[PDB]
């Protein structure tokens, strides 16, 4: 009711962007696949300091360019497949041109539960995570792992902006 | 969630794994069963390797990228699976060779051991008799003693072990052939664990003749130097130089499971697959099946027919010895018949059947088959056409096929993923597996299978 929210999905194709979405709005998840083409979105609301807040999500035929007025970015790789972390570099520099020059920003390594085949280790994102401005947490989308958590960080983040006189 | 329900229950094994696996496009299912793996014991995905690394080879990266990190873990916490997935990389490709390099890559000891071993093999070549390749073999296998200490295995092991001595004199060649197998026996001192341990000691060196196996290990050990530890035990294997066994070890794998059913079922079929090594996909290895000789040879020696011969060894139809036998011989037939039908084995002759001590057969070679005779000598065995045990032999039949529809899927699995990209001669037909599924008639109602198993043994009857 009080602030309306907007915040993109972005990475590689195969991530997981859509199936964050899907646990996170609707608390669903699926091994089967069906590509996103072009664009998604799916809303809900949460509190945060006792004020009702809505969060509009929107997931990601590469112009999408539907970042504008995009206060909020979840920038999404898959751990278990190093290639998907290394457009990151190129996911930042994509993301200032088309988008808003002061954005919050969220790494997020995504599949967590693929321990045995993870390919990316926390440390050397972590590092690059907090050697720039981005947030760093790690979720599974297949078992609902951190993902309320990463939503409820980056809205968090987001709503200290306030900047009063 | 409904193919994850499926996952996450008590229903998943390797088998269903390797399926969806196969069969699913889907990426996050791929990566996930990936995972699911090293879950498993290890023992219930071992039996799956040959079809894990034709996959690896054949298919889509995005499939090899799902299995390389399981395969590298075991490699790391086995040489034995290292040693068998290098040769196995190495077979059926002729991608793969990437990460056989990274795996041979300190293990440079058991290879030459085999290389050695082959390299004598194709030695024999150019001595044209049975018996004076034989008498090469002794020779030159006694050279083998001097780095005999060793640090080196036999994969074709039940267990972890080191082997120690060659006890060259026992050594046989097997036919007179130009690229002729032949038979070693092998002296070993078992491990706990092969990776974690020194190599024994060296213990140093001070007749052959045709007996049952317990009473020639006896014999042995009273001849060896390390014969009266307690870790010692004798291992056999068969040494085929020029052949490939990849045909061999597919069949391997089907009687196998074949034999997994019939026992998780209650039908008491009987057959015995033996264990194949596949080194080059030119040269193999086998493991023999002790206390057993070719029909062929039981009619030469013995100058008789199959009955009079079961009646000498055992005894007058008043014994157990004989009656037990019996018993023996018939469960063996059902299931080397069924496994000869649902495999279309072809070439069969007695010279493919062993027959061991306690009755039953065993076919042995199994080149000729997809893309057997019931001889009346056979039918004697069992007590003639009206017989009660004979009406038995058809009745295994029928629980046994009953039993192997209920998993047909598990089979042809086997089967369906090998023919991939394979230039195997087994595979002509693009039919071929269409061909062996309606071969299990899974539309058919029991009275109907009833009616063709009997008209199947007709038709086996005629020669
Ligand atoms: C050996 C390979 C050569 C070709 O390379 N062809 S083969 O000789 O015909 C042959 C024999 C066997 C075999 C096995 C598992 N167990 C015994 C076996 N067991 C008896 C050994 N021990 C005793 C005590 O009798 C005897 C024999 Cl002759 N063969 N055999 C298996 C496959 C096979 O390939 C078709
Ligand atoms: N083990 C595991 N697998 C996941 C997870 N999230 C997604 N996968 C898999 O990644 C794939 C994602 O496909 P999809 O639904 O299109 O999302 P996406 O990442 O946004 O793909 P897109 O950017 O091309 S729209 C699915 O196969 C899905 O099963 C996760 O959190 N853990």
């Amino acid at each position: 009711y009080d602030y309306l929210f907007k915040v993109v999905l972005i990475g590689d194709s195969g991530v997981g962007k859509s199936n964050l979405l899907s646990r996170f709005t609707r608390n669903e998840f699926n091994l089967e696949s069906k590509s996103t083409i072009g664009v998604e979105f799916a809303t809900r609301s949460i509190q945060v300091d006792g004020k009702t807040i809505k969060a509009q999500i929107w997931d990601t035929a590469i112009t999408s360019a539907y970042y504008r007025g995009a206060v909020g970015a979840l920038l999404v790789y898959d751990i278990a497949k190093h290639l998907t972390y290394e457009n990151v570099e190129r996911w930042l520099k994509e993301l200032r041109d088309h988008a808003d020059s002061n954005i919050v920003i969220m790494l997020v390594g995504n599949k967590s539960d693929l321990r045995h085949l993870r390919a990316v280790p926390t440390d050397e994102a972590r590092a690059f995570a907090e050697k720039n401005g981005l947030s760093f947490i790690e979720t599974s989308a297949l078992d609902s792992t951190n993902v309320e958590a990463a939503f409820q960080t980056i809205l968090t983040e987001i709503y200290r902006i306030v900047s009063q006189k | 969630s409904w193919l994850l329900r499926l996952f996450e229950s008590k229903l998943f094994d390797i088998s269903m794994a390797i399926s969806y696996l196969y069969n699913s496009k889907e990426p996050g299912v791929q990566a996930y069963i990936g995972n699911r793996l090293f879950c498993f014991r290890n023992e219930d995905v071992d039996f799956y390797l040959p079809q894990l690394l034709n996959m690896y080879i054949h298919m889509d990266e995005d499939v090899g990228d799902a299995i390389k990190p399981y395969i590298v873990h075991r490699c790391r916490q086995s040489i034995n699976f290292s040693l068998q997935c290098a040769l196995l990389l190495g077979a059926y490709s002729s991608r793969g060779t990437k990460l056989r390099k990274l795996i041979l890559s300190r293990l440079a000891p058991e290879r030459e051991f085999i290389k050695s071993l082959m390299a004598i093999g194709k030695r024999l070549a150019t001595l044209p008799t049975k018996e004076q390749k034989t008498q090469r073999l002794i020779s030159e296998l006694s050279l083998l003693n001097h780095k005999l200490p060793a640090r080196v295995w036999l994969p074709t092991a039940g267990f972890d072990h080191h082997v120690v001595r060659v006890p060259h004199t026992q050594a046989v060649v097997l036919n007179s052939k130009d690229k002729a197998p032949y038979l070693i026996y092998v002296e070993v001192l078992e491990c706990e664990n092969f990776d974690t341990t020194s190599v024994p000691a060296r213990i140093p060196e001070n007749v052959a003749l045709k007996e049952p196996w317990q009473e020639k290990v006896r014999r042995i050990r009273e001849g060896s130097p390390y014969g009266h530890l307690p870790n010692w035990r004798l291992l056999s294997v068969i040494v085929k130089c020029g052949d490939d066994l990849r045909q061999e070890l597919l069949a391997f794998q089907v009687l196998k499971q074949l034999q997994s059913i019939w026992e998780q079922e209650r039908v008491p079929l009987w057959i015995k697959p033996y264990k194949i090594l596949v080194i080059s996909a030119d040269s193999g290895m086998i493991e023999p099946v002790v206390n057993a000789v070719s029909i062929h040879q039981v009619k030469k020696q013995s100058q008789l027919s199959l009955l009079d011969y079961f009646l000498q060894e055992h005894g007058s139809y008043t014994t157990e010895a004989f009656l037990s036998a019996q018993r023996n011989f018939v469960q063996s037939c059902a299931g080397y018949c069924l496994v000869c039908y649902l495999l279309q084995v072809k070439d069969r002759h007695n010279g493919n059947i062993l027959l061991d001590a306690e009755g039953h057969i065993i076919h042995i070679d199994f080149g000729f088959i997809l893309s057997f005779k019931l001889t009346t000598e056979f039918v004697d065995v069992m007590g003639g056409l009206d017989g009660d045990m004979f009406n038995y032999y058809k009745m295994l039949m029928l629980q046994g096929l009953i039993a192997a529809r209920k998993h047909m899927d598990k089979v042809v699995q086997i089967v369906e993923i090998m023919q991939q990209g394979s230039q195997l001669p087994c595979f002509h037909g693009s039919s071929t597996i269409r061909n062996l599924k309606e071969r299990f008639h899974m539309s058919m109602t029991e009275e109907q299978l009833q009616l063709l198993v009997e008209q199947m043994v007709d038709g086996s009857m005629r020669s």
